[PDB]
């Protein structure tokens, strides 16, 4: 009787107008608002549906006792049919139960371990959510978990690629939680790919958040930070002056395992690299980055190779293969092949003597392709320059800075 | 960092080198650029973050 | 106001200078003389009317020849360079005054910068239209 | 040049799914595809993707990813002999001779490019065939050789407007 007159309600409220009444009776609840409604939401909305669904389905998800029957899976059809056919500005206006919805769905479609079905849900959802593509969401480190927990890589690249400029408040919640999160999972997703100069930056961010106690996530993103900084760089990168002074305190003894592989690799020396890997695997294998520990002990060859040509300009590879350590000269022509197919080094390989020769010689810079890089580097300045001029000026008509 | 020479060990000869200024020139001026790049991005999402008031409750 | 008739002509830059004085009490290099105490200098800057614009921009236009052969910035080589010169002191000092200048210093870049790619821009069409033509 | 239409075409057919599992062939392309284009770590986490059950029920996807094993560690003669090994259908037929050009191109890129004077065994096998390629390389290209210790000797191979437009940006 009553859920005639509140679907009529709705109806005639909406499509003219007055909006500030219609989000306040959709958080009104109703105890429940008689679970039971289910079928009619099909004649609820059409076309364009409506604003009741969104409320339909949070109140249907919010359960989270075994939330809709072994049917479950039909429902969630239906979902997917609301993020192709939600549309229009009016959603905005109710972004706090929006992101509780794809909170739930992650959630669930977790603990069922199937992380792949909703992957294209949240990329229709931020887009139809966020003003602008520069704004930072919290369904970005649900799609960044969603995408990580099942391996698939490339579709979250398009969303982390972008600079973020501004965060939505979401007319409350959004706790620090979720800006961690997403800033972890893109270093973790960098990493995978073995895009280690920005897997660092994501890191650093993630590091460098104001806090007041320790948390959990912080742990494990300055845990991976100092084997990325090891890996790309040949030292521990010193955070910057504002960092949170909980990281400096706390966190930092908690952790102690990898201060002391970064001292070890401090002084050139695989082998007391190798015996501390061994007598601290059980630290190395209970927090999960396996992996990336054996990165950083074969990137100290690469480091010395390198550094090898710092000094000399024909190497024999016998010569060669006792200083960096490599036990045997085929072992040393093959680092140095794999070295120069990345482009890491520029070197040749004589193999009538046997000797390896270095050029040093990259690049005269009056190639036009300089120019265009120049070029590309202006544009991007001018961008940067562009966006700063346009967030001064909003800050310079703002009605609190003309009192002081 | 005291002496910029290269040793050659097939012929056993120490050849002097000489740095083209042009070029570290070019990758300093480069390599500063890239770095102001990444703080200002940097900074400008702490203003982003410090603006919300994000701390970590 | 002094200037230095044959200096000017000599090199070809004007020797204007224009000077104001501190008054007597107040007391707080060779080339300026042993007086530095005494007397200071001044900046110096000119103006002209549009009248007087367009007049000399039109008088001058019977100079087509040098004006597309000069082929500038390969003339004001040291002039540049000290300019940057000066650019990086002032960068310093301003850079000590954080820890104003500041704007100056863009400015002053700004005005290095704007040169340097006229000059660009005048070689550039330069080569246009003179290399381009008959393959 | 062809092939990217097909490998993005893929990839939103990967994308959504009605149970989030694929057929085995299209599964088995994209992986191919993957392996084509020498993109290691995609291919990789992909295969990794792959459930159990779907991964045991064909063996062509155990044939590409010992193909991709061999070639993930640069051992450039073993790729030939395992791209051949077993049988390939029409459906993967096409990607195993591109992939072939494309493995015989970058040998012979890296050979020219690392290499000032290498020994044609280990060329020859780089390449692919002991007997005419040495010929090939020496005549075609012009490739110094000798005998006796069978030296081989390669060789390695819209202006105004940004203009104002920079001084529009430093004037304001």
């Amino acid at each position: 009787s009553a859920l005639e007159q509140f679907v009529n309600s709705v109806r005639q409220l909406s499509a003219q107008g007055q909006m500030t009444q219609l989000c306040e009776l959709i958080n009104k609840s109703g105890e429940l608002l008689a679970k039971n409604l289910s079928h009619l939401d099909t004649v609820l909305g059409a076309l364009d549906v409506q604003e009741h669904s969104l409320g339909v389905l949070a109140v249907l998800f919010v359960k989270f006792s075994m939330p809709s029957v072994p049917d479950f899976e039909t429902l969630f059809s239906q979902v997917q049919l609301f993020i192709s056919t939600c549309n229009g500005e009016h959603i905005r206006y109710a972004t706090d139960t929006f992101a509780g919805l794809c909170h739930q769905l992650t959630n669930a479609l977790v603990e069922r371990k199937q992380p792949l079905r909703g992957i294209g849900i949240l990329k229709q959802a931020i887009d139809k959510m966020q003003m602008n593509t520069n704004q930072l969401t919290s369904i970005h480190a649900d799609l960044c978990q969603l995408c990580l927990l099942a391996k698939c890589f490339k579709p979250a690249l398009p969303y982390l690629d972008v600079d973020m400029m501004d965060i939505c408040k979401e007319n409350g919640a959004y706790d620090a939680k979720h800006f961690l999160c997403y800033y972890y999972y893109g270093g973790m997703i960098y990493t995978g790919l073995k895009n280690f100069e920005r897997a660092l930056y994501f890191y650093e961010q993630a590091i460098t958040t104001p806090a007041m106690a320790v948390s959990h996530i912080m742990l494990e993103s300055y845990k991976k930070y100092i084997l990325v900084s090891l890996i790309l760089l040949g030292k521990v990168q010193q955070l910057p002056k504002y960092t949170s002074q909980i990281v400096g305190r706390f966190i930092k003894p908690l952790s102690n395992a990898y201060h002391e592989l970064a001292q070890v690799y401090s002084t050139n020396n695989p082998s007391e690299l190798r015996n501390l890997v061994n007598k601290h695997s059980e630290t190395f294998t209970r927090d999960n980055n396996m992996g990336l520990v054996k990165q950083c002990l074969s990137s100290l060859y690469k480091k010395n190779i390198q550094r090898l040509t710092k000094t000399f300009l024909t190497l024999s590879l016998q010569d060669m293969a006792s200083r960096v350590q490599l036990s045997g000269p085929q072992e040393a022509e093959k680092y140095v092949l794999h070295m120069i197919e990345d482009g890491e080094i520029f070197a040749s390989i004589n193999q009538k003597d046997g000797m390896v020769s270095f050029h040093d010689n990259p690049e005269k810079y009056n190639n036009p392709a300089m120019l265009h890089n120049i070029d590309q580097e202006m544009l991007k300045c001018i961008e940067l320059d562009e966006r700063l001029k346009a967030m001064d000026q909003e800050i310079t008509v703002n009605p609190q800075f003309v009192q002081k | 960092g005291l002496i910029s020479a290269r040793v050659d060990s097939h012929s056993k000869i120490l050849y002097a080198r000489d740095v083209d200024q042009r070029s570290t020139t070019f990758e300093k001026s480069l390599l500063m650029g890239k770095e102001f790049q990444r703080r200002a991005k940097a900074m400008m999402l702490r203003a982003a973050v410090l603006r919300n008031q994000i701390h970590v409750k | 106001v002094v200037i230095d008739p044959t200096r000017t002509i000599s090199a070809g830059k004007v020797n204007l200078g224009a000077f104001r004085t501190y008054p007597k009490g107040y007391k707080p290099i060779e080339d300026f003389g042993v007086h530095c105490k005494q007397y200071y200098a001044l900046e110096v800057s000119y103006f002209k009317s549009s009248l007087d614009r367009k007049l000399l921009e039109l008088l001058w236009n019977k100079y087509w020849v040098n004006t597309l052969s000069s082929s500038s910035l390969l003339t004001n080589a040291d002039y540049t360079t000290g300019q940057v010169f000066d650019l990086s002191e002032k960068l310093e000092q301003s850079e000590a005054q954080l820890g104003d200048k500041l704007a100056k210093a863009t400015r002053d870049s700004c005005k290095t910068t704007i040169e340097a790619i006229h000059g660009l821009m005048s070689q550039v069409i330069k080569d246009k239209l003179f290399n381009q033509i008959n393959i | 040049f062809s092939f990217k239409k097909l490998l993005d075409q893929c990839e939103n057919q990967e994308l959504e799914a009605p149970g989030g599992i694929a057929t085995p062939p299209v599964y088995g392309q994209l992986l191919a595809l993957y392996l084509l284009h020498n993109d290691m770590n995609n291919a990789r986490y992909l295969w990794k993707r792959i459930p159990p059950a779907i991964k045991s029920a064909n063996s062509e996807l155990g044939g590409i990813w010992s193909v991709g094993q061999r070639i993930w560690q640069r051992d450039f003669p073993g790729i030939y002999t395992t791209i051949n090994a077993h049988q390939w259908s029409e459906t993967v037929q096409p990607i195993m001779e591109a992939l072939r050009d494309a493995t015989r191109r970058r040998a012979f890129a890296l050979v020219s490019q690392a290499y000032t004077s290498i020994i044609a065994d280990d060329f020859a096998a780089f390449v692919g065939l002991p007997v005419e390629e040495a010929v090939k390389g020496i005549l075609e290209q012009g490739w110094q050789a000798d005998s006796t210790t069978r030296m081989v000797l390669p060789r390695k191979p819209q202006q105004l407007a940004r203009l104002t437009d920079y001084v529009a940006f430093l004037e304001n």
